[PDB]
């Protein structure tokens, strides 16, 4: 199971604060330290701070701006980080990792995509991309779906609830007027479609929305 | 991982003078360096152990020195049998690492090659093959060019050249030029000639033989 | 024999506590090498035995105060295990 | 503050051959280096712990080496699923520092 | 006198075994300096005497466990040879 | 006597395995480690691994590809190395050396010339190189013999079973259509030949063949 759970995304306005969570599960010892790693888009991993929940003592990165507060609650086994007074320079994916006190980060979280912007949360708009009526069909048929006009990042697009993993591409989103727009392509054998149902599953944790859309050929 | 950088890689020396092989370590290893000698087609032979301690049987011309990161193997007055590749090896930290190596070249006096031409043997002609061997032995320097002539005209196809390393007995070089032909093409010509062109004479050294 | 085993248990409790407290105190100091428990346990043995390898040592105030606790409690408890095993070997000499 | 300099930043490799990721430290840190793998839109996955010790589940094509200041992560015969960003991280001195990273191109 | 010579033999057996086991355990660790017997025997003396020169020390788990064996067995056996030679000098004082 | 014995050569096909031997003799202690050094043609010495036969524990080079397995049998005093899945990059001379536990390699073996290729083992063809009938004779006469068309390397050429060591050159072989060809020259005083017999001794351990050939002047 997922050992370290983190929320999907957190949208904050420039100058506000946010409290990121890191729910733990499984084996837990008294020598376990919870760390936090910041990764800006297009940059490497950056250590932020560590905390030992069994004692409550936390250390922070002295070489960068100290904008976090590490806390922990032993009852729920969840560590928190208080990112206050955020700016554009604080839009990054914040991973939490568990350390057995031996140095390395054995197990990681999923990362929380924190975005700092004044824009509003916009759910995505999913549209099916079926081939045209004059499109030739070979041994493989390429299908797709358009995720347009959402904010902020990210979105998780899966086909047939994960059972269609091969031959699937999800292009990076492009920002347009404070609204993202990406597309996800899937290639199935033409012998399977439309005899076998295909459906994309687009999720948006910033709006807590998860929408499906079946790819039906054009009438 | 200790990085034992040997510089230079080739050491050109005049006979009778003192020479030094340098072997730098990536970090301070004390005196835990060792020196080995490997000649042509031979096995590495231990020269010096622990920077300076000599090995029984090794001539005392080989002297070691150095501590920390820089180490030196010195040959007081070099001689022909010293032409080899020398490697340094550390044992201060695991794993044991070697050096890139250094070859010892001796600058002796110039010498003329002793040309010797050989027609193909009877044991070879009676089996289809025909190879004319022409030896160019004991010359210095290694710069030399050989040419094969057949009935007066130059021949190039089928000429294989093989040079030896610097001789560990007289500091000279040697070269074997083999011209391989067929039983028929060999028996369709008369005079075969290999001409040695060295800087020891403006006129080449010519060795020939007539098949007929 | 019954008291010697007690001094061994006391020594082990000092090592585990001294190792855990050293990591908890040294983490946060730029340049501290005593930041993981497996080697902090090895450091606590070096302190209790005073072997003097000089490869790991604390650099903070509390980490040095924790060391003083490991010094007083460790050297004493280790001196008991040393003297106990010394008397056991002395009894084996008379038996021959 | 240990400075873990990873060079090169992009590694262009032919399939089936051996490749090596270099990670130099600002000072001698022993063997307290660790290697992580992060793919596109993924989380960092621990590859090698303590310079050479492997991690359960990681394919043995990933091999680690190095001590002191120079460290090496080697993939014997690369394959498509190895295309990711690799980061080295030290635990010898506080604070823990990462490396600049290296991307694997095939 | 008869028991003091036995503690010396015990000490020598710990040094040779501790030197051989240290090399066998440290060989294989990138960066280990305790990889040859002549100096591993010198390290075992530094451990048994706790002189604290800090020039050679183990870096592996078993090599440190071997050190713990050399610590417990060495410091005890060396403390016996120290106390035995201390009582011999005490008897030479009363004789004057 | 020879303290460390090694076979001459080992020919293997790309992707196969081989077990190199290192037979020991003379003094043997419990503090003796057996090492293995790889030397590719034209390259320096490269440490491969060490093993202590009295205990059975072996260490390997972590900086290169671990393609060897070090074993030892205390009864026969012979150490083994299992080179598996060999490629063209593994064609090298593998020396074994004995270490007294003090660091250095006091005594070495002869080296095993391992070649990785799909070609077949071809014994050599020795031909005498006598001077022509019109060749002038000085105080010294140069004789020779041609070793042609063998595979793989190497060949050991000696004159008069080793008693003619001075004035002897053995040129490096040249590869031609997966078959090597070298020549060995000997210079004896013309007063000795042909009054005193001369004979070259060419050995080929890859085919376990050892052939002699007397140099008789042409009739
Ligand atoms: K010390």
């Amino acid at each position: 199971q997922v050992q370290l759970q983190q929320p999907g995304a957190e949208l904050v306005k420039p100058g506000a604060s946010v409290k990121l969570s890191c729910k733990a599960s499984g084996y837990t010892f008294t020598s376990d330290w919870i760390h936090w790693v910041k990764q800006r888009p297009g940059h490497g991993l950056e250590w932020i701070g560590e905390i030992i929940p069994s004692y409550g003592r936390a250390n922070y990165n002295e070489k960068i701006q100290k904008k976090a507060t590490l806390t922990a609650d032993k009852s729920s086994s969840t560590a928190f980080m208080q990112l206050s007074s955020l700016t554009s320079e604080d839009s990054a994916v914040y991973y939490c990792a568990r350390e057995r006190g031996d140095g390395y980060f054995a197990v990681w979280g999923a990362g929380t995509t924190v975005t700092v912007s004044s824009a509003k949360t916009t759910p995505p708009s999913v549209y099916p991309l079926a081939p045209g009526s004059a499109a030739q069909t070979n041994s493989m048929v390429t299908l797709g779906c358009l995720v347009k006009g959402y904010f902020p990042e990210p979105v998780t697009v899966t086909w047939n609830s994960g059972s269609l993993s091969s031959g699937v591409h999800t292009f990076p989103a492009v920002l347009q007027s404070d609204l993202y727009t990406l597309s996800s392509s899937v290639t199935v054998p033409s012998s399977s479609w439309p005899s076998e149902t295909v459906t994309c599953n687009v999720a948006h944790p910033a709006s807590s929305t998860k929408v499906d859309k079946k790819i039906v050929p054009r009438d | 991982d200790i990085l034992l950088t040997q510089s230079p890689a080739i050491l050109s020396v005049s006979p009778g003078e003192r020479v030094s092989f340098s072997c730098r370590a990536s970090q301070s290893i004390g005196t835990d360096i060792h020196w080995y000698q490997q000649r042509t087609n031979g096995s590495p032979r231990l020269l010096i152990k622990y920077a300076s301690e000599s090995i029984s049987g090794i001539p005392s011309r080989f002297s070691g020195s150095g501590s920390g990161t820089d180490f030196t193997l010195s040959i007081n007055s070099v001689e022909s049998e010293d032409i080899a590749n020398y490697y340094c090896q550390q044992s201060n930290r695991w794993p044991f690492t070697f050096g890139s190596g250094t070859k010892l070249e001796i600058k002796r006096a110039d010498a003329a090659p002793t040309v010797s031409i050989f027609p193909p043997s009877s044991e070879q002609l009676t089996s289809g093959g025909a190879s004319v061997v022409c030896f160019l032995n004991n010359f210095y320097p290694k710069d030399i060019n050989v040419k094969w002539k057949i009935d007066g005209s130059e021949r190039q196809n089928g000429v294989l050249n093989s040079w030896t390393d610097q001789d560990s007995k007289d500091s000279t070089y040697s070269m074997s030029s083999t011209l391989t032909l067929t039983k028929d093409e060999y028996e369709r010509h008369n005079s075969y000639t290999c001409e040695a062109t060295h800087k020891t004479s403006t006129s080449p050294i010519v060795k020939s033989f007539n098949r007929n | 024999w019954r008291c010697a085993g007690a001094a061994t248990v006391l020594l082990v409790i000092v090592l585990l506590a001294g190792s855990y407290l050293a990591v908890l105190a040294e983490r946060g100091a730029p340049g501290a090498q005593l930041i993981t428990y497996p080697r902090a346990l090895w450091w606590s043995v070096e302190t209790a035995t005073t072997v003097g390898y000089g490869d790991l040592y604390p650099v903070t105030l509390w980490g040095r105060l924790v060391a003083v606790v490991v010094m007083v409690a460790g050297i004493t408890s280790f001196g008991l295990v040393t003297a106990a095993l010394a008397t056991w070997f002395v009894g084996q000499c008379q038996q021959q």
